């Protein structure tokens, strides 16, 4: 229909694109009689604002109006809204303080807006909180208004959430701080996760405050609204490296798809509501000196495949949302995308931002790589219920490939439970550090193919990770590639078989030639493991006999005892004991309690000069020394008969 | 102890026990 689209803006978008803008757009043409009117102008005070509305009203009775701005003045979309509860006339807004989110609008006004409100970006932050797991956070709010709104909606929102949330209490500022009783909420914050919710002008001094409190730490994260992230140019030295925003600057979809989309929505809605009523267009003569409109009629509009329906309130449904943080070099770095729905993440690593200035020495950082252990490391699904790893359970990612003909492969995240995520859990409690857990992906422990290791060896020697906290057994190289730390449980090696007992040990007869016995027996260990190189340091012609007798998995291996597809095996004492003490029928029978075996222990591997080796060994005592290494040994261990 | 000297490897691994007469 007869719609005007004017712009204000200092960035050169010429008129003759706009112009261009009619010709392919409404090609199954329902109105008859459809005419747009481009203009440009450079000044952006309301007068050529009330001029240029009483111009075009008269201008042969435009109904439509379309407005951007380039500017950061936000009264100017409070004009628009004024003039559209005057006249009458359904304005949209493009860019700039012409569209920037507001309280609220008045039924009297027929003005209307794109994108989220604040609380759509509330459950979008939350859904950032939710998907990695940071639960323990707190809620600072200044006398910015709206903010009881704000506090209620994520009351509600952790009330109707799967998570379960630990929030501490509002920090709730009353004047510019004298910096005596706000210091006292401060100094009341133990958590890691800081919302705060102001303006421009107070943030620079809340960061500053908080700079000079040490609340800028690694762990201390900084989480703004879009309102209080202004200008992109102009950007003072008091934010933090790693500044987590959000708001919809978004620079891949510029303004002319959107007024396209915006013409294409109006056009919709002008052409659905022909079908319901015929004289429609009904507009003002002029400034000096209506029943059926589109205040109440869009709210279901769909164009394109894209959902751009609207609320009841003048928002939309699906929206486009941007997630910038700051990097290194002082700039708003564009990284998260926002789906229909959910939402869609760049940098599934979370990158740490370790020093968000120069003058901040931080130590606490370290990577831990692991293998897959049944009693130890459980790797399993997430919860498809929730999106969210159990409480008791930690993420993981591991680099899985997709196919073999290329390398490229994706970080699957998945969730760990166990006795290692126990012991894991426990020093973060005590020595109260960060770890970064993640999974192998090029094999078993480790094994040295030609002066070359492989698995958790090549990550903690070559120093792409720091230690490991699942089980590992030592020997001489080992020792002498790291440093492992104290052990903690008595476990040595083991021999499975199917009360009378066969073999005695490593004394036995049965290991030296099975021809001197009449059934020819057999039995083997897993492949890649330290085990057969204790062999081969033992005896090599049971290394011998043993490579005619090898197998691939321990729950193959089991398999096979359990069939009759294998005789005996070697393994480790207590696995063998925990997965004998949930069999179901206890067929297969341990043989001793380790003493004609290796008896030897678990440890921790640590780089060779590591400073947290000492206060490891420190925690390990203390895990020992009060009952609670057996409190976990009865958790994850079950001794019958 | 592990706060004021430096500890070994241990060589012994064993627990703890009641001595009674029968």
């Amino acid at each position: 229909l007869n719609i005007a689209v004017l712009l204000g803006h200092s960035h050169d978008v010429t008129e003759r694109e706009l112009r261009n803008l009619w010709g392919p757009e409404q090609a199954t043409g329902l109105p008859l009689d459809v005419n747009v009117v481009a203009l440009l102008m450079n000044r952006t005070d309301p007068k050529s604002l009330i001029t240029h509305v009483c111009d075009l009203m008269s201008g042969a009775r435009i109904h439509g109006l379309v407005f951007g701005d380039d500017t950061d003045q936000e009264a100017v979309a409070q004009m628009l809204d004024f003039i559209s509860s005057q006249t009458f006339i359904p304005i949209l807004g493009i860019h700039g303080g012409a569209s920037m989110i507001m309280a609220d609008k008045d039924p009297t006004s027929t003005f209307f807006q794109f994108g989220a409100s604040i609380q759509q970006q509330a459950t979008v932050m939350l859904k950032i909180m939710q998907d990695y797991d940071w639960h323990v956070f707190s809620l600072v709010t200044t006398i910015f208004p709206g903010y009881r709104d704000f506090i209620s909606f994520i009351k509600t929102t952790v009330d109707n959430s799967f998570v379960g949330w630990d929030m501490q209490n509002v920090i709730t500022l009353d004047t510019s701080f004298e910096d005596a009783k706000t210091q006292v909420q401060l100094k009341k914050i133990h958590s890691s996760v800081i919302l705060l919710y102001c303006s421009k002008d107070e943030a620079v001094l809340i960061l500053s405050e908080a700079r000079s409190l040490g609340l800028t730490g690694y762990d201390f994260f900084w989480i703004v609204p879009s309102l209080v992230s202004g200008n992109t140019e102009l950007i003072p030295k008091e934010f933090p490296s790693g500044l987590i925003s959000v708001s919809y600057d978004d620079w891949d979809y510029s303004l002319e798809a959107r007024v396209r989309d915006g013409l294409g929505i109006l056009t919709t809605a002008a052409s659905s509501m022909l079908e319901k009523f015929s004289y429609i267009p009904e507009a003002k003569a002029s400034c000096y000196g209506p029943l059926h409109t589109l205040h109440q009629f869009m709210v279901n509009v769909t164009w394109d495949g894209k959902d751009l329906s609207f609320t009841e309130e003048g928002y939309q449904v699906h929206p486009r949302l941007v997630v910038i943080v700051l990097n290194k070099d002082r700039e708003w770095e564009k990284v998260g995308k926002w789906e229909n729905q959910t939402l869609s993440l760049r940098h599934a690593v979370w990158p740490r931002y370790k020093s968000f200035s120069d003058c901040e020495p931080d130590d606490n950082h370290l990577s831990i790589v692991t293998l897959e252990e049944a009693p130890f490391v459980i790797v399993e699904d997430i919860d498809p219920l929730t999106e969210t790893c159990v409480r008791n359970t930690v993420p993981c990612r591991k680099f899985v490939k997709i196919n073999n003909s290329t390398n490229e492969g994706m970080n699957v995240k998945k969730c760990c439970k166990g006795f290692c995520i126990d012991i894991l859990k426990k020093l973060s409690r005590t020595v109260k550090f960060t770890y970064d857990l993640y999974l192998v992906t090029n094999g078993k422990h480790g094994k040295k193919v030609n002066n070359v290791w492989n698995g958790m060896i090549g990550e903690v020697v070559y120093q792409r990770a720091v230690m490991a906290v699942g089980s590992l057994t030592i020997n001489e190289e080992r020792s002498e590639v790291v440093d492992f730390s104290v052990p903690f449980v008595e476990t040595g090696i083991s021999v499975m078989v199917s009360f009378v007992d066969q073999v005695t040990g490593l004394s036995d007869k049965k290991f030296q030639r099975p021809h001197d016995y009449s059934p020819p027996f057999r039995f083997g260990t897993v492949p890649n493991g330290s085990t057969e190189r204790n062999i081969r340091n033992n005896y090599p012609y049971m290394h011998q006999y043993m490579t005619r007798f090898n197998q691939r998995g321990v729950e193959d291996a089991l398999v096979s005892l359990k069939t009759g597809k294998l005789d005996a095996f070697i393994y480790d004492a207590a696995v063998l004991n925990y997965k004998a003490g949930r069999d179901e029928g206890c067929k297969l029978v341990t043989i001793g309690s380790g003493y004609i075996f290796a008896t030897t222990g678990y440890g921790i591997a640590l780089q060779k000069g590591s400073p947290w080796k000492r206060q490891i060994d420190l925690a390990l005592l203390q895990f020992v020394g009060d009952g609670e290494m057996e409190e976990l040994e009865t958790l994850w261990l079950t001794g019958i008969c | 102890r592990a706060q004021y000297i430096e500890f070994s490897k241990p060589f012994k691994y064993q627990g703890l026990t009641i001595l009674v007469k029968k």
